[PDB]
């Protein structure tokens, strides 16, 4: 593998050469709203935007290295945290709203626009809130968006069947080195740099829980069977429901 | 097999 | 707040001194479980677990000093969170087997007998194994513990919240350079532990929804404290 | 109100 050979630096510039795209929503100013169609456009979005996950995935270091059945797995666990934290950080510079796309910029008053949503919202907004204050930097951000992938489903899965699941842990601890290389580079001591990372990884637990949350929300949309879910979030869906 | 095996194939 | 002055051996002290018994199941010999003895065993369980849970949590350093409505937030929240890494905690030394009372040690054939807790049996399982492989010490426990009844409900409500979070992170580190962990085996053991916590998070969801599905079923007879502590997910 | 109202205060 190359990835264990990779140093602090070059795992950066690799996570942040492989930055998927900033897609648009089909957001028609002229048409009005409801909840069918503003449902829509943001399952259309996520639809769209995981196309580019997928080949974002296979450029983060370790995870070509997998077996095709443990990165699929891996996707089919983490994909709405991913889309989730992506959405976040978008957000940052928007107090009070929520930036799905450029097109796209809603509160939480358009939320309530549709039956749940509006505490996913909150919770949204509440963690995009935390990365302001923070002060995420975007080198922080991949390196967290990887970690989701890597993570979220690493203790879902024998024999070795082990040493695949020991390459996992060996990445994601390059990755924490990677995270307190960049925080040393940034003038924090040795206590701030343990804290910041503490602070950074605790959020992920929250946006696990906006992701479970989600994954029920969206069953429950395919159930109604009023928003046209494509295929593949389907594919997606039921992953969770087995 | 599934759509995310045949993306993640190609 | 008077938790911010203490050291990170006091820290340690505080949260040990702080944790709540071991309690026992009922002494009925009758095997094998059925699906109604399995859920009543398990619910009446963690109904007077949660009693005991409520005043460690008020023996956590800094959750005095927050207020009655908070409080009552966080551990709506992370109740369930809490009875898991507990489960998980003691069935560390019991590989492939759950210890929810020292009477009633199970294996994950013996969850089949309800609906839908083989999965998480098996989640459990795994937790618990990682738990084991990883070593965890008693004294890093108490201290994850902690961090999930401070940090679950925190984004959903914080800044006294998160300096005794921090805190807390200081103290986690002081136990592995106590251990004669280096620098880099320090951070990378840290971020390990609390990657963890994203999974005990989504078991406890996967868990809430299956506990609600009961409460639809009217079968199981749920604890009105129970039920309080369900519906606040709801 | 709520049982978890009482535990807390005692
Ligand atoms: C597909 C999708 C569904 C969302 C949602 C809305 C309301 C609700 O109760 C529950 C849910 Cl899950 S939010 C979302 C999304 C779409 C694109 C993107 O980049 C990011 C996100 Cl988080
Ligand atoms: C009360 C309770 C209910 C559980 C459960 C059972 C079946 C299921 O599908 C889902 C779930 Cl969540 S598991 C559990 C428990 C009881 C005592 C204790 O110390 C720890 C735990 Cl995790």
């Amino acid at each position: 593998s190359l990835a264990l050979s990779l140093t602090a630096d070059q795992m950066v510039s690799a996570l942040l050469d492989a930055e998927p795209p900033i897609l648009y929503s089909e957001y028609d100013p002229t048409r009005p709203f409801s909840e069918a169609s503003m449902m829509g456009l943001l399952t259309n979005l996520a639809d769209r935007e995981l196309v580019h996950m997928i080949n974002w995935a296979k450029r983060v270091p370790g995870f070509v290295d997998l077996t095709l059945h443990d990165q699929v797995h891996l996707l089919e666990c983490a994909w709405l945290e991913i889309l989730m934290i992506g959405l976040v950080w978008r957000s940052m510079e928007h107090p009070g709203k929520l930036l799905f796309a450029p097109n796209l910029l809603l509160d939480r008053n358009q939320g309530k626009c549709v039956e749940g949503m509006v505490e996913i919202f909150d919770m949204l907004l509440a963690t995009s809130s935390r990365f302001r204050m923070m002060n995420l930097q975007g080198e922080e951000f991949v390196c967290l968006k990887s970690i989701i992938l890597l993570n979220s489903g690493v203790y879902t899965f024998t024999l070795k069947s082990l040493e695949e699941k020991d390459h996992i842990h060996r990445v994601l601890d390059k990755i924490t080195d990677t995270l307190i290389h960049l925080m040393a580079k940034a003038g924090l001591t040795l206590q701030q740099q343990h804290q910041r990372l503490a602070q950074l990884l605790l959020i992920l637990s929250h946006i696990r829980h906006m992701s479970n949350k989600g994954m029920e929300h969206l069953y429950s949309m395919k159930c109604k069977n009023v928003v046209p879910l494509s295929d593949l979030l389907l594919e997606m869906l039921d992953a969770h429901r087995l | 097999h599934k759509i995310l095996h045949r993306l993640l194939q190609d």
